[PDB]
């Protein structure tokens, strides 16, 4: 509730239409407003089309946002959750109004689950930190996911130090750094460049070693 | 040309 | 799932 | 001269089938043997079947090894090329007496033709050797090919140095190497895995540089 209360407070700017993946087989778009009278879902329509396709419209839903504040969504059906091509999305106001208009590709709106299995180990004959770790469970095209190590920690050193990793791959060895340290570290997932494209996950349960 | 699905590493294609 | 060839790079992909 | 006549004095192993793709839409197979009074191309019958696609014929050529031992080979048509699935192969005396059977994959036998354009460089502001190149002329795929760099030094200095540069990598930086010597390197690529396989190229043209 530290962490949880510092959201509640740590306000961000306009409102947008957002969407993203999770693994390559499904999409969900959400905008959130001001709890107003009345107002559900029935008082708007999500358009969407796959570029060449007949347009569609989802089951906008509605959900209290942490803060107060509403969120209205719609979950395309996998079926339509191709990705390499143009999805148009139109969100409406009854009234006629427009209130969004975005154009994206399924396949650059990636956000996976953090990676699991976070073991660390002391390279005993050379003397370090070997680093090894799970790619977001349940998630496909595993050799296309890049790493982020984050090491720190040792009083005082605010050491958030961070290392990109190639993708597919899960073991990096800090070889060289401290003796007598207290060290956590932690990663995130990533689809990488240039087929696809999105957002960095959250990072995955943290591992402390003490040098 | 090939016919590819996600695979749980890569592609997974076959010729058309 | 999609319809793919050689690129000059990587797979061009496209959905079937 | 050194390398051919090294060539020429080298080992041999029994006969053996042997076939590999260029770019990735053809396939090259042939096999070695001693000259013969009165046999050629026309001796053996070269059949193939591309998996659920009828049985067919590639006719067969005949060209002097250097060593004085005669190639067969025979050049697969371009329909024919494709890359996941079950090639059988036959090559039979022309009176049904067998000969060769092997089964492959395309993409499983890469033999790629050596880099292009390598270029060494002194990063002035740090002191290191930048080389830079091109991938194989003509073929696709570039970002799935990995390279290998030799570095071969000076007079009675050389221990073997070679360095491994990750796929879809066209450069690379060496720091740590001896003043005022004389480096000479070159690259040589393959197509890396899982999807494909094969070969190790030829290697590229050189430079040198004084450090």
């Amino acid at each position: 509730k530290f962490e949880s209360k510092a959201a509640l407070l740590a306000a961000r700017g306009p409102e947008e239409l957002l969407c993203f993946t999770e693994r390559l087989e499904d999409l969900v778009c959400f905008w959130e407003e001001a709890a107003s009278a009345g107002v559900g879902p029935g008082n708007y329509s999500f358009s969407y089309q796959l570029e060449d396709e007949p347009w569609k419209l989802c089951r906008l839903h509605q959900a209290p946002t942490a803060r107060g504040a509403v969120r209205f969504w719609c979950s395309l059906p996998t079926a339509d959750t191709s990705s390499f091509v143009p999805l148009e999305l139109r969100v409406t106001a009854a009234s006629g109004a427009p209130r969004y208009h975005r154009v994206i590709h399924i396949n650059e709106v990636v956000l996976l689950d953090a990676p699991v299995g976070l073991v660390a180990r002391l390279a005993d004959e050379s003397g370090h930190v070997v680093l090894r770790w799970l790619p977001p469970p349940e998630t496909p095209m595993t050799s296309h996911i890049r790493y982020e190590v984050d090491v720190s920690a040792g009083n005082g050193a605010g050491s958030v130090q961070r290392v990109e990793i190639l993708e597919g791959r899960t073991e990096c060895v800090l070889s060289n750094l401290r003796g007598r340290t207290r060290y956590t570290f932690a990663v995130r997932a990533r689809m990488a460049e240039p087929s696809f494209g999105g957002f960095w996950s959250a990072w995955s349960e943290p591992v402390s070693l003490l040098t | 040309t090939y016919s590819c699905h996600f695979g749980p590493l890569t592609w997974v294609c076959k010729p058309q």
